[PDB]
């Protein structure tokens, strides 16, 4: 007797999921929380031919109205999944594991899509969120980006540098901070590491990063991240809402339309003329904390639009 | 690796908003 | 200088990318081999924020006008040392690849099996994609509830199972696997069970909303077969579909005399095929890549 209007994909220790329950649950709708990361030792699922023919649990759930997409848990190195033991172990079987679970929860979360289900950020855009094919996808759509460059060649780093001038790098995919790319990081002996694997240069925008928040086509918000070093003891952070142009908001709102996200999370930066750039659009991208720091309703407006699909 | 802290688990929320 | 009109993804040391490169130098186009294999230690790649900013070991190949896509990825020293980082590492790799040929498939390039394509073909999801549009498929069921297969057994009769995914030869449901003991095997171990057809597994390839031939697989010998413009006709719908331009499918005929869809695959092999029932798989695929260069 459950009711399966809206889905919460994820794990139910995710402080994000978490705080989406309880946002649907005060506004009264109790939400199915699909945990995938007890697919085969402690849930059920069953797929017949029929896209409608999906059974978790010995329930029924043909198309939920909406979905809220935390995570899925693909990858055993992903963010909310405790796999190191079992890695240690074997390796290759667990790689096994978590791709026998992708297959199938991925055919669920494409199945729903397909029956209509408003998936808040559907596992499609994946394609879209590569960063050096998305930095691209929106440069070539009017949205300015930072001059960049994903590369493993030491000399385009190099060359790149000398057009640029100061220099930023990060990963290419993502998993690390971006740090300023000193003289020492262009001396032979670590700049030839690129043989290992590709990086992203980028010229160092000084301003400010803001946090836009996107749900179905309009601005939430948009915090300004404020790193505090009057003293060097106790460097804080300073998050503050602030008004952004139309402008800015209809970019960011194209922008989230392009890469295929109804609630994303994207960060902007401006330059020295002031002027922002896009940085990245995020998938499943956090809150709680600007929500905390800044005195913003971020779920209130998505548990919102996740009622609005049952409509 | 040239960054040499992305396998540093310091797991790091660095990849949490992806 | 090269061409990169054309250009191949994959090893020179595979067979198809051989096939297919000696076939297109035959008819007279050139083309690039991109050996991702080589990208970190040996070649190099650098993008830039333009789509058209792709360079080669140096040469700028925006735009081919086709790709072929075979394929595009030793670890034990790392990943007992540190599976994490070296996971990331090789996400790192695969996402720089991967950039390139979405770029390229967005200023236009006629991607012979675009990625974009793995979505559509998670097979669980491939088959009610060809059912719920009116396709045949075989009564299927994808379950790690032995309650589920015994119901699905007493439905639909004598059944088979295939992996969940991947490779392992199919075999029979016999009465003795739907006890307790040998049923239960399942409840962490997911496979997908299958009615039973009794026709003849059949490969038909297809390229471009064309059906190229099809093999009755009966040492194996496999002849040709000529079907019906009918299911020819729901063979391209179903590439069409999927999103494939190049696909070799494996359809199975009931004992009614009528096929279902069984699998499409992302790219099929088709050297242990055409030197087994004597028609040309490689030429048409050349050909198709080849006419792209007139759009
Ligand atoms: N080109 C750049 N110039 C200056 N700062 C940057 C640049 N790119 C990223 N940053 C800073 O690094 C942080 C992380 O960048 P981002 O692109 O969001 O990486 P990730 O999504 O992997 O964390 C951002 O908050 C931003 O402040
Ligand atoms: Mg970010
Ligand atoms: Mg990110």
């Amino acid at each position: 007797n459950l009711d399966t209007s809206i889905v919460v994909v994820g794990s139910p220790d995710d402080l994000h999921v978490q705080s989406v329950t309880e946002g649907l649950r005060a506004r009264g709708h109790e939400p199915y929380v699909f945990d995938t990361q007890r697919f085969p030792e402690e849930m059920t699922v069953s797929l017949g031919e029929q896209g409608a023919s999906i059974f978790v649990d010995g329930q029924q759930i043909a198309r939920p109205a909406a979905v809220y997409l935390r995570s899925l848990y693909q990858s055993p190195g992903a963010y909310g999944v405790d796999a190191d033991k079992a890695m240690q172990d074997n390796w290759r079987r667990t790689l096994l594991a978590f791709r026998e679970r992708s297959t199938l929860m991925s055919a669920v979360l494409l199945r729903w899509e397909e029956a209509g289900t408003a998936v808040y950020n559907s596992p499609r855009a994946s394609a879209n969120i590569t960063k050096p094919f998305q930095l691209a996808l929106l440069r070539d759509a009017g949205l300015p980006v930072p001059r960049s460059l994903w590369t493993n060649d030491p000399e385009a780093v190099r060359r790149f540098h000398a057009e640029v001038g100061d220099c930023i790098y990060k990963p290419v995919a993502g998993g690390a901070r971006t740090r300023k790319l000193e003289a020492k990081d262009l001396e032979a002996d670590r700049i030839e590491r690129l043989s290992a694997a590709p990086v992203c240069f980028q010229e160092l925008l000084t301003g400010d990063d803001v946090r836009v928040y996107v749900i179905d086509d309009q601005v939430i918000c948009a915090l300004r991240i404020v790193t505090d070093e009057i003293d060097f003891r106790q460097a804080e952070e300073r998050i503050e809402a602030i008004e952004i142009s139309d402008e800015v908001k209809d970019q960011c709102v194209r922008a989230a339309k392009l890469v295929g996200l109804r609630y994303t999370g994207m960060d902007i930066k401006a330059g020295a003329d002031g002027n922002y750039r896009v940085l990245e659009l995020n998938a499943s991208a956090m809150f709680r904390g600007f929500e905390g720091r800044a005195n913003v309703d971020i779920c209130g407006p998505l548990c919102d639009a996740l009622i609005a699909q049952t409509k | 690796l040239f960054i040499e802290d992305l396998g540093k688990v310091t797991t790091t929320l660095a990849i949490g908003e992806e």
